[PDB]
């Protein structure tokens, strides 16, 4: 399953205190504003399905939708960055854990190496 | 020894041979009666007596009666006996030869090759010392259900209750 | 999604019924409590995967504790051996009338 | 049946699945399915038809035998390891049966034959609920026993579910049977990747549920059923047919659309495992799955089947009893593609 | 059983054509019994003698296909003596369809069966050469 | 290959009093014989192997023998008058006889002079000194395999994050 | 594993094959299913009696309950199907296997 | 053993009574004498379908109470558990639901018996 079952950590909490230290996404992270428009269009279809005079009507509820999805979108972004930062951390710790299996291979240059040439004909 | 528990297992299995073959539900009800008493006997041999008497009571004293009601609702004229059709009787014989092959394998005394190995010999061999004070393991073992296992009691209560509700919401619809 | 809410809330409402040991009424021992106890003490931070390697021996002894499989194949081999000797050997006289009844 | 009882049933179904998602002990899982069943049958019997009755007969009969095989295989597991915790199973002859039992519970082929039929026998409400909520619990346990699965056995049903989920989909007219073959086809994609990486499964699951919520809310909104019945809707409330088109394409997984996100993560995962051929056959057949979504699109929005006259009076009357959750279920099931990475939230 | 395919797998190369051909005949027979089994299961024959007629049909056909495939393949191996390239199976593949073409008494189905069965077999050999995993282990 | 004690070394003359007779006076037997007894069982539950404590298992036998030797010279006729009353019931219930216990308990409390324990007394757990070591590892067992490291540092932000496919950030 | 267990397991296999050979009026199937139930019960109880795994002495009865419970439900459906026909499996309205 | 012996002697006893019941009077059976009784006049048809919802509508409720009493049985032994307050609620609990189940039937007019 990976990550799940990792030592330490507790099950249902949405977001570890071990996070927090990661910077929060900034207010106008483009992904986030995209959550905005996602909510926007949902709010619009909400009108169009129920006839309605689309756009101008219910501008109220439309604002509710966009605030909704941008709101949830925020925390969801926080957990996103937390998770990726997490796998990066575990990965590096593991590469220190087994230096032998992750050799620091010597880097021969092009002059040093031969390679077959295939003429175009 | 007597192998009595094992021969009971054999009568059990043929109880399912005549039962799993499908010759009017009533005779199958007989099949589960025979297999039922044989069952409670077999589990009685290890001394889990309370359970064997649960099944001999709760099951056979309950179920097969209510099946003795379904047939009143189903029946159809000229119900078939086991002998009354070539596929039914053919099926019963079909069970008998197989189980008999198993008993022949018991005569072979070799570990069974089918599916996975059956270690063979008499049943007694697996027993261990049953030493205890003035109480059977079973007694407090099931008595534990209330004090020490409330959760199951909750879900069983809830389940049976809403099962009654379901019976309502099926039969009332008509 | 193995939600483990029962763990986070600590309700333990299910966990007790698990395992051969784990406190049983009137402290009645499991028939195979020991091999099980060792085998679980072997099992923690090793977690699942490496556990099927390193703890194999313990689980094995626990298996034979459960089924008595091998001791039965042996004991069967002896009892079947004895038939060959049945004419060549007379076994033991006491079984029939030895000190085993004096023994207690 | 008055709402106060109906809601208790449906809530005890929710409980009857939540219980599977909580308990670690096996016996509580088999109890989870078992309670789920009893509470699932009656809700299929609302309105009640001579047809619906034998629908429920099908469903019960298969679910009962499935639960039976499952409990048997649990008991055999216990016999050969004396445990109750989920974890690895310790005896392949048992393990394959737990896989079979669950294979019926998902309705994967060749166990699948009940699902297209049962769907036919019930209203789109009970139908939708059957094709979404019932798909949770058995998957909820498969994710827990992904560790020891015998991948051969899993990929074979996982593929055959896609072929049968295809060929049986080209043939039918009335939509409910088609929705049945759609779902029976997606389950092939879920259960395929399961041995390799469960998080992709759960992702695909979420998309599937969102999708089929979109469709069934739409069919409810138009009360269409047989394909022709759907055909008339273009004139009355053009929007919703003009939206069935899209959600159908998202079923089809045309790449800008959200429904492409499942396949395109799946292909990734399996490709890390090598196993390069299997996803190619799978992805090729998924096309065949698409085609009847397209034909169904032709009956509906893209082209106008002749209207019946009687429709005209119906034009005066707005639809009512709006279903709040719907618009979001459309939008999430479509536009969300540049939000794949968020999948890692599922870790 | 896997032991049977394992039996067929130890060709070696193509030596002793009969030894191989018997095994391919065995596999073809197995698949024939399975197809017959589901066919009887899902198309209730009515009058059981007709059912055994059916199973005799499929079993004999698939067994035949396996036989002729196996021996043409090994013979080609023992004649061209190339003998390792995938095309070495392909003839047999092409041959196999014709066998199927004969029982069906139709040029069409025989013609198509030639081509596709041929390509499938060729891919199989190519796969033995390349260790293609079809059902790869979780590894990841 | 398992180690075993010789057939002889275990051998000890048995207590051979019948169980009813045994029970009739055992209520005192717990009260008097004791130190070897609790030493024994504590020795047993320590290391579980019986062979280890078998010798104390001899010592308790002989101790009980001395107990009855103390009995027979004094109370006996009252004693037999008692257990004969008890053995008559197949439930072995104490309630059925009782009155004789007046005879027996009095003849002992005078002629050999020491009290019967009250009903609430024997059950309580007893403190017991002992010189022999408590066993190292009674299960014997093996090594505990080395736990996976719980290594940690702190979380620097992901190197480019969400590195999958075309996504930049 | 001792032969007796093998025998009960086989009784299960027959208690399934009987359910699936499946013929005529379906009441036979509810029987065969209950037989299956009983075999699982017995096979469980013998085990819990074996290892003195005492807590699990509670399970078989609980098993029994729900299992019996679903069967108790099953008859009701049969009633309904019996209600319109006088039961037989041979008559099914639904199309496409 | 003990019990199996008494079972065998009882059943053999009864079977003995059967055999001395048939192979004894030694007289003439014949048709119409052997025809089924129907209070004189011949039956209008062999027994068929005395159908009633009012059978199962309650009989099923029997079955689901009998399963309940099956859970009631452990009670006498459970009473001696070390921790009754943990138990006692449940001891009451099921009975409430038993009653509750009945109560639900009592007034949905599902209990028309007969
Ligand atoms: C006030 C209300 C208005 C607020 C919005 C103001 C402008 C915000 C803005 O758009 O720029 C973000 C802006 C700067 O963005 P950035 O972090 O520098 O990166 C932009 C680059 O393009 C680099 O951005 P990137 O690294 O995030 O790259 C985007 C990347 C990852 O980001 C995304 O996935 C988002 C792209 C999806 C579409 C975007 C929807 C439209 C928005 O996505 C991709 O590369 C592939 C896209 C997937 C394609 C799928 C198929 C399509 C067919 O952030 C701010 O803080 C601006 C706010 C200033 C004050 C606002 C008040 C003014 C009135
Ligand atoms: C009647 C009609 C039928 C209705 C049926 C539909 C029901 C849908 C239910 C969907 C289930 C979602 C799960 C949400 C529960 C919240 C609990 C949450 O906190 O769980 C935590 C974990 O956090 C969750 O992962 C948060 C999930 C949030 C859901 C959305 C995530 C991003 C969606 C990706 C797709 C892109 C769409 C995004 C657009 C907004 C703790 O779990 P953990 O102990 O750690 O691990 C469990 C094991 N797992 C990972 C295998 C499951
Ligand atoms: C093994 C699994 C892998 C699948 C192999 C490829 C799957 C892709 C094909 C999926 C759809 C194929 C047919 C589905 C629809 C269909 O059968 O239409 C037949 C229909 C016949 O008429 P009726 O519908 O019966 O009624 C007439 C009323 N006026 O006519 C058609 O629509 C046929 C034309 C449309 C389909 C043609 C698609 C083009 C070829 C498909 C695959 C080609 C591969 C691409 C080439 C590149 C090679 C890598």
């Amino acid at each position: 399953t990976m990550m799940s079952g990792r030592p330490g950590r507790v099950p249902l909490q949405f977001l570890p205190n071990e996070a927090r230290s990661l910077p929060p996404p900034k207010l106008t992270d483009p992904r986030l504003v995209y959550m905005g428009f996602l909510g926007y269009c949902s709010g619009l279809i909400d009108n169009a399905i129920r006839r309605r005079p689309v756009v101008s009507a219910g501008l109220h509820r439309q604002l509710l939708y966009v605030t909704s999805f941008v709101f949830f979108g925020y925390y969801l972004l926080k957990r996103q960055d937390y998770m990726y930062a997490l796998r990066d951390h575990d990965m590096f710790a593991y590469v220190k854990s087994h230096p032998e299996d992750f050799p620091e291979k010597d880097k021969k240059t092009y002059g040093e190496i031969l390679e077959e040439f295939h003429p175009v004909r | 020894t007597m192998y009595i528990a094992f021969i009971l297992s054999t009568i059990f299995v043929i109880g399912f041979v005549g039962f799993s073959s499908k010759p009017s539900p009533i005779y199958g009800g007989l099949g589960l009666i025979v297999s039922g008493g044989v069952g409670c006997g077999i589990v009685l041999n290890f001394g889990g007596s309370f359970l064997g008497l649960m099944v001999f009571l709760i099951y056979l004293g309950g179920m097969l009666v209510v099946f003795g009601y379904t047939t009143a609702m189903a029946t159809e004229m000229y119900p078939e006996v086991w002998v009354s059709n070539k596929t039914v009787f053919g099926a019963f014989v079909s069970g008998l030869m197989m189980e008999f092959c198993m008993v022949y394998y018991a005569l072979k005394e070799e570990e069974v090759e089918i599916i996975f190995k059956f270690n063979g010999l008499g049943d007694w061999v697996i027993y261990d010392t049953g030493d205890s004070g003035f109480f059977s393991e079973e007694a407090m073992g099931i008595a534990a259900l209330y004090s020490y296992g409330t959760w199951l009691v909750i879900v069983t209560g809830w389940s049976l209750l809403i099962g009654v509700v379901v019976i309502m919401e099926i039969t009332r619809g008509n | 999604p193995f939600f483990d809410v029962q763990k986070r809330l600590g309700l333990d409402l299910d966990r007790w019924m698990t395992i051969q040991s784990a406190e049983q009424p009137h402290k009645i021992p499991g028939r195979c409590h020991a091999f099980e106890k060792e085998w679980i003490e072997c099992a923690h931070g090793i977690g699942g995967i490496r556990a099927e390697k390193e703890c194999k021996i313990e689980f094995d002894d626990f298996v034979e504790c459960l089924l008595r499989q091998k001791t039965m194949k042996r004991l069967s081999a002896i009892k079947r051996q004895r038939d060959k000797l049945i004419k060549e050997g007379k076994y033991t006289p006491p079984p029939h009338h030895l000190g085993k009844e004096d023994p207690r | 049946m008055n709402p106060i009882i109906y809601t208790t049933l449906i809530m005890t179904v929710m409980s009857g699945t939540m219980l599977v998602m909580i308990s670690s002990h096996w016996l509580l899982i088999w109890i989870g399915f078992e309670m789920n069943l009893l509470a699932m049958i009656p809700v299929l019997m609302k309105n009640f038809n001579p047809r619906a009755t034998e629908a429920a007969t099908k469903y019960f009969l298969t679910q009962a035998t499935a639960s039976m095989m499952l409990m048997m295989a649990i008991i055999i597991n216990l016999l050969y390891s004396g445990q109750w915790t989920i974890t690895k199973m310790f005896n392949p002859v048992a393990m394959t049966m737990m896989t079979m039992a669950l294979a019926m519970k998902l309705g994967l082929s060749p166990f699948h034959f009940w699902v297209p039929e049962v769907t036919q026998g019930i209203s789109l409400q009970a139908g939708l609920l059957l094709l979404t909520w019932q798909k949770l619990a058995p998957l909820s346990v498969l994710c827990q026993i992904s560790q020891s699965i015998n991948p051969n056995l899993m990929l074979t049903m996982a593929m055959l579910s896609i072929l049968i989920g295809g060929w049986g989909g080209l043939n039918q007219t009335q939509l409910r049977k088609i929705m049945a073959y759609s779902s029976i086809a997606h389950m092939g994609w879920m259960t395929a990747v399961l041995p390799y990486n469960t998080t992709m499964t759960i992702l695909n699951l979420l998309i599937y549920i969102t999708m089929t919520l979109a469709m069934f809310m739409l069919l409810i909104h138009s009360s269409a059923t047989t394909t022709l019945s759907l055909s008339h809707t273009w004139n009355k409330m053009p929007v919703i047919t003009s939206l069935m088109m899209v959600t159908l394409l998202s079923m089809g997984g045309l790449p800008p659309l959200s429904g492409f996100m499942p396949k395109w993560m799946i292909i990734q995962e399996m490709t890390k495992n090598e196993s390069i051929i299997m996803p190619t056959l799978m992805a090729m057949t998924a096309l065949l799955n698409l085609y009847f979504y397209m034909r169904l699109a032709y009956s509906s929005s893209l082209t106008m089947f002749p209207s019946t006259n009687n429709m005209k009076m119906k034009w005066q009357f707005e639809h009512t009893k709006q279903m709040k959750l719907l618009p979001t279920m459309i939008v999430l099931s479509t536009l969300v593609l540049p939000m794949t990475p968020a999948l890692s939230s599922l870790n | 059983a896997k032991t049977l395919l394992h039996k067929y797998s130890d060709i070696p190369e193509g030596t002793e054509c009969h030894r191989k051909a018997y095994a391919s005949t065995s596999i073809g027979g197995a698949t024939g019994l399975i197809v017959s089994a589901y066919s009887i299961a899902l198309k209730p024959p009515a009058s059981f003698l007709e059912g055994v007629a059916r199973t005799g049909r499929y079993t004999f056909t698939s067994a035949a296909i396996g036989a002729i495939f196996g021996l043409t393949s090994c013979i080609s191996a023992q004649v061209r003596e190339k003998p390792d390239d995938p095309l070495n199976y392909f003839i047999g593949g092409c041959a196999g369809g014709l066998t199927l073409g004969a029982r069906t008494r139709s040029y069409g189905i025989g013609a198509a069966a030639c081509a596709y069965m041929g390509l499938t077999a060729a891919l199989v050999k190519m796969g033995q050469l390349e260790g293609w995993q079809v059902f790869a282990e979780p590894k990841v | 290959i398992v180690e075993l004690p010789t057939l002889e070394d275990l051998k000890v003359q048995e207590v051979k009093v019948s169980s009813s007779v045994l029970k009739a006076a055992a209520h005192h037997y717990g009260a008097q014989c004791d130190k070897p007894n609790k030493e024994f069982m504590l020795c047993r539950w320590e290391e579980k192997d019986p062979r280890r404590c078998l010798e104390e298992g001899k010592l308790v036998n002989q101790c009980a023998l001395d107990f009855f030797r103390q009995i027979k010279r004094h109370c006996a006729e009252p004693f037999t008058e008692y257990w004969t009353c008890i053995d008559y019931s197949g439930l072995q219930l104490f309630r059925h006889c009782r009155k004789q216990q007046a005879k027996f308990d009095e003849c002992v409390l005078d002629k050999l002079g020491w009290v019967r324990p009250d009903l609430g007394e024997l059950s309580k757990v007893t403190k017991v000194k002992t010189d022999r070591p408590l066993p190292e590892n009674p299960y014997h067992s093996r090594a505990r395999p080395e736990p996976n490291p719980e290594a940690e540092g702190d979380l620097k932000p992901a190197k480019h994050g969400s590195r999958l496919f075309f996504w930049t950030m | 594993m001792p032969l007796v267990y093998m025998n009960i397991i086989m009784a299960f296999a027959i208690a399934l094959a009987g359910l699936l050979m499946y013929r005529s009026h379906l009441m036979s199937s509810l029987l065969c299913l209950e037989g299956m139930m009983l075999s699982l019960f017995i096979m469980s109880t013998l085990i819990i009696l074996n290892t003195h795994f005492t807590l699990a002495n509670m399970m078989p009865i609980i098993l029994l309950v729900f299992a019996a419970c679903e069967a108790a439900l099953g008859l009701s459906l049969l009633v309904m199907v019996s209600n319109t026909y006088g039961t037989d499996y041979v008559q099914n309205l639904n199309l496409l296997q | 053993m003990n019990i199996m012996l008494t079972l065998l002697t009882n059943v053999t006893l009864a079977s003995l009574l059967v055999l001395i019941a048939f192979w004894l009077p030694q007289l003439n059976a014949y048709s119409e004498k052997t025809s089924p009784y129907e209070c004189g006049f011949d039956p209008m048809g062999s027994a068929r379908l005395p159908f009633s919802m009012k059978f199962f509508l309650v009989a099923i409720t029997f079955l689901l109470f009998d399963l309940e009493i099956a859970l009631l049985l452990p009670l006498p032994w459970a009473s001696q558990t070390n921790n009754l307050k943990t138990m006692l609620t449940m001891a009451l609990f099921l009975l409430i639901l038993l009653a509750a189940s009945l109560a639900y039937e009592w007034t949905q007019k599902g209990l028309e018996w007969a």
